[PDB]
RNA sequence: CAGAGUGUAGCUUAACACAAAGCACCCAACUUACACUUAGGAGAUUUCAACUUAACUUGACCGCUCUGACCA
């Protein structure tokens, strides 16, 4: 009851929550792990996903893009005709990271470069101007947002 | 004929029993406990006790679960308790170790279905 | 201002160009990983042709057989040559050239004459107003004797510090001593000239870094350098 | 769940560097050509 | 989709199963020290990083303002993995062409 | 009209400024563990145990038993830690553990319990049966 | 090298004894991945003595922290 001293004991939604960087930390950072071996690409992506969770930094989402394959033509000996030699496929693994401090930036970068596996490429970049944020949104999120603008 | 604690249909687990079996699975030990509704515990079979440690390889395996299952079966038989109740979560009920632990109750003579209270 | 003089330092680091040697336990990794492959994988087209060729021969138009294609491809193996992981520097222990200890990391050290005695230390530079410590690190690279390299710079915060006091020789009220801050850097490409090699710089690993560094200086250094 | 038999093969890069890679064919050596 | 692709299942010998569990039981601990040597080396530099920051804090406040400051020139970075063998300085492969399939 | 609480709120200790920074339960079992560890804790409001749970007098139960036997914990621990070391050493014992086919002698382990934990379990069970409340008052 | 402080695997005001406990932590299975879940393995009282339980009370020894000494 409101009058009784035990008022509000059932309150539960106050513990439940109802990109531009700061001047000390970064807004959003994405890493790209390209490789011609799918197993190595996802294994390292899983490795960095587990390690970044250990370091207690927020992760936005990890997804996949359509995989691009490239073929190789080889010049025939004593000739001038291009002939099919091999077909390769590059697999890109991306994990979105937001909220990485400037001081911890050097430590984070030195780890994944020191633990970089064979034949895979890493890259660190912002990827912020293309953040269209057009994600499908669920029903309860719409109701609170619609009540906010109403 | 004793009345059972009916109700609590909105929370888990229900309390319509006289004696309940509770199995606790920690990182290093698995604890099988049998207790009354009111809170008093009648008999227990934990891997911490030195009696079964000398004969078991590990305290956190299916072999350990069978070890305390037969121990609890013999303890319940010699304590006079024959009927009991078990209310597990879906995942632990689907665990292979638990089912063989229930098999220990069957071969030990322990039934996990309390008889219905006779109202009239 | 203060009796503790300030210096900026750079620790040049070159990552290994080749992977570290595999522990024999990791040999059992790939051996089983391939072993769980063919036990779970299905027939490849190479095996499909091989089975069909064998079946038809037993019953009895492919000029090239699957076994034959293996032979020529294996024959081509004896034709080409792979790069040698162990180089001439490894045999000679050339602690100045790039081709020594390709499996592990390397860190540069330079000779400096302080207190009438040469001390193996990292490059250093005095701090000046209006310039960041990273600018001192860039200036430190420029001050190197006949150097031409580019260094990848990560972060801005220092990677460590080391405080040493004067041995009661120059120690004064205005100047008690000097402290130095290390900053990590990544070496992409570049090399020194051949005019001075032995008396200019040395490149070593973390394991043997203790032979050249002072025990106090090494202790501070080992707290941020790795052997991965 | 469904994949072919990947043999241990090798790729030679533009500068001559070699890396490990899995391929459908038993072509354990490969050097990509100059474009 | 062809069922002729299916390979027969070879019986796994009992002794071979023994060495599987033995290497599995050692793989778990081997990776544990691999994480153990990882967890100490991050904190080793982390404490060494903070003491350098606090020592520079007493040295000069203005330097600290530009020390923790974000460097905008960072993060175009790219790093490629090592190779089995060092590249050959003199190696010219024959001509060729590439194509893209989407 | 409002009245200040007579004691600390159940969720007052948790900071709400960094609620997203705080780690979550992320599982049903972890919340359940916290649920019934906190359920048995005393509270200043009306609880189920206040009306239904049996009440015990503030005086400690009087013990009229023999003085407890004295054993050397260090020596006992050393024998116990070496006993399972050789037990884990045998491959045959390890083979049975991994195959989930090992068994233990029920008669032998019961005899050991009668000397180690027998007196305590019997006292605990006898208290449940009401022997100590009816006789000995 | 000296003067103070400290000691259970990472943490714990865990350890009455019946007993060195709980969590965190690592591997495999699911998953692009995380996470949940299932199945696994790794762990500690620094060492010697004190009528004796004694990680627990007292010493010595050993290992760490701080301050002086040494200092390129």
């Amino acid at each position: 009851y409101k009058t009784k001293p035990t008022h509000g004991i059932g309150k539960y939604k106050h513990l439940i929550k109802a990109n531009l960087g700061t001047d000390y930390e970064y807004g959003v950072l994405n890493i790209h792990l390209t490789a011609y071996d799918m197993t190595l690409a996802e294994s390292y992506a899983q490795y960095v996903h587990n390690l970044c969770n250990s370091l207690s930094i927020k992760v936005e989402e990890s997804y996949a893009m359509p995989t691009k394959t490239i073929e190789v033509l080889q010049l025939q000996d004593q000739g001038s005709k291009m002939l099919l030699d091999s077909v390769l496929t590059t697999h890109e693994r991306v994990v979105q990271i937001s909220g990485l401090s400037a001081t911890f930036a050097e430590i984070f970068l030195e780890i994944i470069q020191s633990s970089l596996p064979e034949g895979v490429r890493l890259s660190v970049k912002e990827h912020t101007e293309e953040d269209f944020k057009g994600r499908f949104k669920a029903r309860p999120e719409l109701e609170e947002l619609l009540a906010k603008l109403k | 004929v004793a009345r059972k604690e009916r109700g609590w249909r909105t929370v888990f687990p229900s309390r319509e029993f006289w004696h309940r079996l509770r199995v606790i699975r920690t990182q290093h030990h698995v604890e099988a406990l049998v207790e009354h509704q009111n809170g008093k515990v009648v008999v227990s079979a934990s891997t911490r006790e030195w009696a079964i440690k000398k004969h078991l390889y590990s305290t956190r395996n299916v072999v350990a679960c069978e070890s305390i299952g037969r121990v609890l079966a013999q303890r319940c038989l010699e304590a006079g308790i024959n009927f009991m109740v078990y209310q597990p979560t879906p995942w632990e009920a689907a665990s292979d170790s638990m089912k063989r632990l229930q098999s220990a109750m069957t071969e030990g003579g322990v039934v996990l279905r309390e008889p219905q209270r006779i109202y009239e | 201002g203060s009796p503790w003089r300030l210096l900026g330092a750079l620790c040049l680091q070159r990552p290994p160009v080749v992977s570290k040697p595999l522990t024999p336990l990791q040999e059992e990794m790939a051996s089983l990983l391939q072993q769980i492959e063919i036990e779970r994988s299905l027939y490849s087209d190479h095996e499909l042709r091989a089975l069909d060729e064998n079946q038809r021969l037993a019953k009895k138009q492919d000029i090239l057989l699957a076994q034959d294609l293996e032979d020529m491809w294996e024959q081509k193996f004896l034709q080409f040559k792979l790069g040698a992981r162990i180089t001439e520097a490894d045999e000679k222990n050339d602690r100045t050239s790039l081709n020594r200890k390709l499996d592990r990391n390397l860190v540069l050290l330079v000779r400096e004459k302080f207190g009438d005695q040469d001390v193996w230390i990292l490059p250093q530079a005095e701090w000046q107003p209006g310039e960041t410590l990273r600018g001192t690190a860039e200036r430190t690279l420029a001050t190197l004797s006949e150097n031409n390299m580019e260094a990848k710079f990560l972060g801005n915060a220092p990677c460590g510090h080391y405080t040493f006091k004067f041995p009661q020789a120059m120690r004064t009220e205005s100047n008690l001593g000097a402290k130095v801050f290390f900053f990590k850097a990544l070496l992409l490409t570049g090399d020194f000239s051949q005019a001075g090699n032995k008396g200019h710089h040395v490149w070593v690993t973390k394991d043997e870094l203790g032979d050249y560094l002072k025990p106090k200086y090494l202790a501070q250094v080992r707290r941020f350098v790795s052997d991965l | 769940q469904a994949y072919a038999r990947l043999y241990p093969v090798l790729l030679v890069k533009q500068d001559g560097s070699t890396i490990h890679i899995r391929y459908r064919e038993p072509r354990r050596m490969l050097a990509m050509p100059i474009d | 989709l062809d069922k002729a692709r299916e390979r027969p299942q070879v019986e796994l010998t009992f002794e071979e199963t023994e060495r599987r569990a033995l290497l599995l039981k050692k793989w778990s601990l081997y990776k544990q020290q691999e994480r153990k040597m990882e967890r100490d080396t991050i904190r080793a530099m982390l404490e060494a990083q903070q003491e350098a920051l606090e020592e520079l804090q007493l040295e000069s406040p203005k330097l600290h303002a530009e020390a923790i400051k974000r460097d905008p020139n960072l993060f175009p970075f790219e790093k490629e993995g090592p190779h089995y063998t060092p590249p050959i300085p003199n190696y010219q492969p024959p001509e060729g062409r590439y194509n893209d399939i989407t | 009209r409002r009245t200040p609480p007579l004691g600390p709120m159940p969720n007052s200790d948790i900071d709400l400024s960094n609620l997203e920074r705080l780690e979550k339960y992320r599982s049903f079992d972890r919340y359940r563990r916290r649920a019934e560890q906190e359920a048995q804790a005393p509270h200043w409001w009306r609880t189920y145990r206040e009306y239904f749970g049996e009440k015990t007098d503030p005086k400690e139960k009087i013990d009229i038993g023999l003085p407890p036997p004295k054993v050397s914990r260090t020596q006992q621990l050393l024998e116990r830690k070496q006993a399972i070391q050789e037990l884990r050493a045998n491959v045959e014992e390890e083979r049975a553990a991994r195959l989930r086919t090992a068994s233990v002698p029920l008669d032998a382990v019961r005899a050991e319990w009668e000397r180690t934990c027998g007196p305590y379990h019997k006292q605990r069970l006898a208290e449940y049966y009401g022997l100590y409340r009816d006789l000995f008052h």
